[PDB]
């Protein structure tokens, strides 16, 4: 079962990810994105303290805000929704991606 | 004390790993932004 | 043709506008043309003191701001204990119209008539919020209700400057930008409707309402298995820029982490991320893919304060719920989740009227589609269809009439002057204690009027209505129920200069300080237990009275004797009637 | 249109430098001033280049 | 089969909604917090009532709703169950509206006449 | 100003801006689609 599920979706990703060339650049975004969050947690489990809590957070908001803007700019580039054309989300992905980045660095 | 006297987020030596993880996803944003409408589509 | 209908709709609304902006405006100003005009109670005394440091000194002063003129030997700090947003855009239209439109008027006049300015946004955004789920034509009539119905008149009127004006009409705005895109499907009003929500954080303190009924829609909406690719899109970016613009106020700092509140909120968050990656798998399998996947009100208030909207409320609920058109479970599932919470509490009324009034707007609405929608020409029918639209548009001027009596009468009145003559003996002891005294002198009084005293007289207390340290209450409760000998010594510590005490045995004002006199004792009993006790203050066999046959600690108290000091030399004969406990006092006594 | 590329780039630049002029030392109003006179010329000129680069997006 | 055309339809949630909301906008919950006894309601009080008046606030507000929702999306139904095949049907429809408003008007009469019991000074009664 | 005046311009203005309400809806349901 899990074996034909794994194959079918690994070959029809890989189809998908070679065909256009803008998919591959938002997932090479997005893993990196990951590892940020990643060692960025380890450094607070590797020692334990937790005094400037509020400069944590602001860097861990930071990765998955923008994990996320780039997943709902991948779902709305792939499929059209109706009445938003391709111009607009990336404006609207422009300007919502550029209040995030003020109001993460005011609270630090 | 007032909002504005406290030691900043230079002085303390234990923030400097998250200005370092701001600074990253602030440049590697400009240049995703730049290389994203000179490129082509299916080429 | 076109050109002509649209033009006549145009023209037509713009009229409509200029006259539901105006109803209004007229009918929230009896009590400011009827006597003067000044702020009416408690507790908004301390914004119009806020906003009076902030409109002559910089707004820097102002979010970091010390006072020493309340909890005397220690004094609050302001900025992490208020909610800046009222002040704010108040010192906003006073720069605005003493700068640009060039009439420069005072504070005073913008802290009074700040309410009834404000609420044409309220009609206009009600307006805008019913144009979604119905046609334009409903809009004008939701519209024409909430500028009316008197369960909202009792909270902004001319003069009161609390904190529910702003945040009734934020509500609404931020709820049309999540109407908008729940059907798009775009990033960009889920952004502006995150901006408002943090507008509407900051401004009010029941923001928690707004916070779990977004979860609650989008949870109620996977079930019926409504998902798609629009939900992935407008709720993340609410959350994420939503969340951290709330952080930024501090007195509500890192709450929303910690605290139960918000955890359905972040459940649901984590809950759409699973379920947006076990979809992409549904479109390659076929098979397996089962396999995988508080006072409670009575009931005449209901009836008194919407007349026959609350009559067709649970008809538009069921009409509406025939359709299910994806965003109609919104407003299904505000109703019963709201009127729950608003039967065992009387003041979560204020957040129930804005779906009375939208559900009460679109039966009516579509009653009008039919019965006045003549296309053939017939006697009987014309006769069905003039006899019932006859018969509403009766009632509807009938509650034009109803909600303007109901105004005047009961919700039009103030707590500073008392009135077939005037009594004001409440302004005389406030400025006679600014005129004659010197400026650094604390007065000692109970707390229910410390806002008043620092408001109008100008003076330093030691306690207000905010009762943040709970055991200082209990110190001044303490002096005013021990021997005088004592609470000398008390007061002394604390270095007080003047003492004051109400008192309505001459004119039956009710509320005077002998029938709060009870529950000083019971907050005096926590802490202090072998030196009070509520046993004494009773008379033989338990009963509780003021006369010769009153109790033997009961008389040498401080607050007896502060009170009825010479009031049997007074009258005549040497007796006098206490006019609200209807006992007998002898100079003896 | 490269003129005007050139002005799509100068002002996502110059949305970044005062956020960072923001975070060294300034206050709020000068802040929010220069974001309004670069806001609005930077509004139109990226506008129009959205719409004149347009279907190889 | 069974249990997911009743899970599934919508009827029993609009029926079991509606009702919940009937049951308790008139005032449900002040008489399970604050009990009272159970001849008629108690006059002139404003914020006090025995336990059987919310059993006729009940059956007013609910009768209502109902000659609303069968004046709006009903008529066709009873026709259609009832007699076709006198004549052109607009009569039925005329004077069966007609006596619907009738009908309205006759129960409000009786609610603004119990309020008025309720609590009295109240400048337009029916 | 006697609240008088101030009564019957509330009505006044109630009345005016209630009526025109039907006329709007009788327009916008007579003549057009929905
Ligand atoms: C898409 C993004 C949209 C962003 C929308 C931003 C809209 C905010 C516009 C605010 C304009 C303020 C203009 C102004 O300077 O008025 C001032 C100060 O007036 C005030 O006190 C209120 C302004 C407080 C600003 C709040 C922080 C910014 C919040 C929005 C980013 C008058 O207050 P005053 O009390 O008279 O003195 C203030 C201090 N001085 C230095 C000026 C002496
Ligand atoms: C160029 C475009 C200009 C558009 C903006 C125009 C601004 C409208 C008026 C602004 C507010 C004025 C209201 C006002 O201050 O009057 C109040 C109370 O008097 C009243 O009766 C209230 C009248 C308010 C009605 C209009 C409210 C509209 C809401 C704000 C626009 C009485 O003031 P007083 O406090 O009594 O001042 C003393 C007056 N003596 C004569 C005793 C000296
Ligand atoms: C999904 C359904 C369930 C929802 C679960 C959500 C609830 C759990 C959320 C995480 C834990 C929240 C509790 C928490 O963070 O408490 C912290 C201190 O607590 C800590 O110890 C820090 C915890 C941070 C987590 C670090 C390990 C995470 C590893 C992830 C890979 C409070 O620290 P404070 O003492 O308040 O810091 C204040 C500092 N001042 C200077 C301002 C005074
Ligand atoms: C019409 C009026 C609207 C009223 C809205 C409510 C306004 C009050 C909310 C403010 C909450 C207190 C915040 C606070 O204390 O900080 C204020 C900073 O003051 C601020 O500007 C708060 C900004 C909050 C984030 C804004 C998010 C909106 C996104 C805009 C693009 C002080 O700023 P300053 O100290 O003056 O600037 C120096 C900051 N350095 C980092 C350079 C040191
Ligand atoms: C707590 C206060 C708030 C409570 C809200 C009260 C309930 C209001 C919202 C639900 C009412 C409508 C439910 C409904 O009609 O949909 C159910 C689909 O429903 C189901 O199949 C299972 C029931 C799940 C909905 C109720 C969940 C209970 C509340 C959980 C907190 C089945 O109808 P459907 O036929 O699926 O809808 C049309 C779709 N078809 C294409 C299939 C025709
Ligand atoms: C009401 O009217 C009086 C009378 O003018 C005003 O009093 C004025 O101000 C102070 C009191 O606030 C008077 O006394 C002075 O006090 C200062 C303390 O700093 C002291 O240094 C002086 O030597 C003097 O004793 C002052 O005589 C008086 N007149 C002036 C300044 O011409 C008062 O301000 C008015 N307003 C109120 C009470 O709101």
């Amino acid at each position: 079962d899990f074996q034909e599920t794994f194959k079918t979706s690994k070959r029809a990703y890989f189809a998908q990810i070679e065909k256009y060339p803008k998919l591959k650049l938002i997932d090479t975004f997005c893993f990196f994105l990951v590892l940020l969050g990643v060692i960025q947690c380890t450094f607070i489990i590797l020692i334990r303290d937790n005094f400037p809590f509020n400069a944590f957070l602001a860097g861990f908001i930071i990765c998955v805000g923008q994990f996320v803007l780039l997943m709902s700019l991948r779902l709305q580039l792939c499929n059209s929704f109706p009445g938003i054309s391709k111009n607009r989300a990336f404006a609207e992905f422009i300007v919502a991606s550029l209040i995030l980045h003020f109001v993460c660095l005011h609270f630090i | 004390l007032a909002n504005d006297e406290y030691p900043r987020s230079w002085e303390i030596s234990n923030s400097w790993v998250y200005i370092s993880a701001i600074c990253g996803v602030i440049v590697a944003w400009i240049f995703f932004v730049v290389s994203f409408v000179t490129t082509s589509s299916v080429g | 043709r076109s050109c002509v209908l649209s033009v006549f709709q145009t023209i037509l609304k713009l009229v409509i506008f200029v006259a539901i902006f105006g109803a209004a405006i007229s009918s929230r100003l009896f009590a400011v043309i009827k006597f003067e005009s000044i702020i009416h109670e408690f507790d908004p005394w301390f914004n119009y003191r806020a906003t009076k440091y902030l409109v002559n000194n910089s707004f820097y002063k102002f979010l970091n701001w010390f006072d020493d003129r309340t909890w005397y030997p220690l004094g609050r700090v302001t900025g992490g204990t208020l909610y800046p947003g009222l002040m704010t855009t108040s010192a906003f239209i006073w720069h605005a119209l003493r700068n640009w439109l060039g009439l420069p008027i005072d504070i005073r006049n913008v802290c009074v008539l700040f309410a009834p300015l404000f609420s044409g946004v309220t009609a206009w955004a009600t307006y805008e919020f019913t144009k979604e789920i119905k046609d334009a034509s409903a809009g004008l009539l939701a519209a024409g209700f909430i500028a009316i119905v008197p369960g909202y008149i009792s909270r902004s009127v001319a003069g009161s400057y609390d904190n529910e004006a702003i945040a009734i009409t934020l509500l609404m705005v931020t709820f049309m930008f999540w109407i908008k895109a729940q059907k798009t499907g775009s990033i960009m009003h889920a952004t502006c409707a995150a901006l408002f929500y943090f507008y509407m954080v900051s401004a009010w303190g029941g923001y928690v309402f707004i916070t779990n009924l977004i979860p609650l829609h989008v949870f109620l909406l996977i079930l019926m298995g409504r998902y798609s690719s629009k939900l992935y899109s407008a709720y993340t970016t609410w959350y994420a820029i939503g969340t951290v613009a709330s952080m930024q106020i501090p007195f509500v700092g890192f709450l929303p982490i910690r605290s139960n509140d918000h955890m359905a909120a972040l459940g649901v968050f984590g809950l759409i991320q699973i379920v947006a990656f076990g979809d992409f798998v549904k479109g390659q399998i076929s098979t397996a893919k089962f396999k995988v996947i508080h006072q409670p009100v009575s009931w005449p208030a209901f009836f008194f304060d919407t007349h026959f909207l609350i009559w067709l409320f649970p008809a538009g609920v069921f009409l509406l719920f025939l359709d299910l058109k994806d965003e109609h479970v919104f407003v299904i599932a505000y109703s019963v989740l709201c009127s729950y919470f608003a039967g065992v509490m009387v003041r979560l009324m204020l957040t129930l009227t804005p779906v009375i009034c939208v559900s009460a707007a679109v039966a009516l609405s579509k009653i009008f589609d039919i019965y006045l929608d003549f296309k053939a020409i017939k006697p009987a029918a014309l006769l069905a269809k003039l006899i019932v639209s006859g018969s509403f548009i009766f009632y509807l001027y009938l509650f034009v009439f109803h909600s303007t009596w109901v105004t005047r009468t009961a919700y039009s009145s103030p707590s500073v002057v008392l009135p077939l003559a005037l009594i004001d003996d409440f302004r005389e002891a406030y400025y006679w204690l600014r005129m004659n005294s010197d400026e650094d002198s604390k007065v000692a009084a109970w707390w229910d009027y410390g806002y008043q005293i620092g408001g109008m007289a100008d003076r330093t207390t030691l306690v207000d209505n905010n009762t943040w340290n709970n055991t200082h209450i209990a110190i001044v409760g303490k002096a005013m129920a021990s021997p005088e000998e004592k609470s000398y010594e008390i007061l002394k510590e604390h270095d007080v200069d003047y003492v004051l005490v109400i008192f309505g045995g001459l004119i039956g004002f009710g509320g005077d300080d002998i029938n709060k006199f009870l529950w000083m004792i019971r907050i005096s009993e926590g802490i202090w237990p072998e030196e009070i006790k509520e046993r004494d203050f009773y008379t033989a066999e338990g009963e509780y009275r003021v006369d010769a046959r009153a109790s033997e600690t009961m008389r040498n108290s401080l607050l007896y004797k502060m009170s009825y000091k010479d009031f049997p030399q007074l009258f005549n004969g040497g007796q006098a009637t206490d006019r609200v406990r209807q006992q007998m006092i002898t100079p003896l006594d | 249109t490269a003129v005007y590329f050139l002005g799509f780039i100068a002002t996502i630049v110059g949305f970044e430098v005062i956020f960072a002029r923001y975070y060294l030392g300034t206050s709020i109003f000068e802040t929010l001033f220069s974001s309004l006179y670069l806001g609005a010329p930077g509004l139109l000129t990226s506008t129009k280049f959205l719409r004149s680069f347009g279907q190889t997006i | 089969k069974l249990m997911f055309s009743i899970i599934s339809s919508r009827i029993i949630w609009a029926t079991l909604s509606t009702f919940f909301i009937i049951c308790m906008i008139s005032a449900y919950m002040f008489n399970q917090i604050r009990n009272t006894q159970l001849m008629y309601f108690l006059p002139n009080e404003f914020q006090h009532q025995f336990a059987i008046e919310t059993q006729v606030m009940v059956l007013i507000y609910g009768t209502l709703a109902a000659l609303v929702v069968v004046l709006v999306k009903g008529i066709q139904f009873l026709r259609s169950h009832l007699y076709p095949e006198t004549k052109k049907a607009y009569f039925i429809d005329a004077i069966l509206a007609s006596f619907c408003a009738l009908f309205i008007y006759v129960f409000f009469a009786a609610l603004t006449t119990v309020f008025t019991i309720k609590s009295p000074a109240y400048p337009f009664p029916l | 100003i006697s609240d008088e005046q101030l009564n019957s311009l509330a009505i006044t203005f109630g009345i005016v801006m209630m009526t025109l309400i039907v006329i709007y809806h009788a327009v916008d349901s007579t003549m057009s689609p929905k």
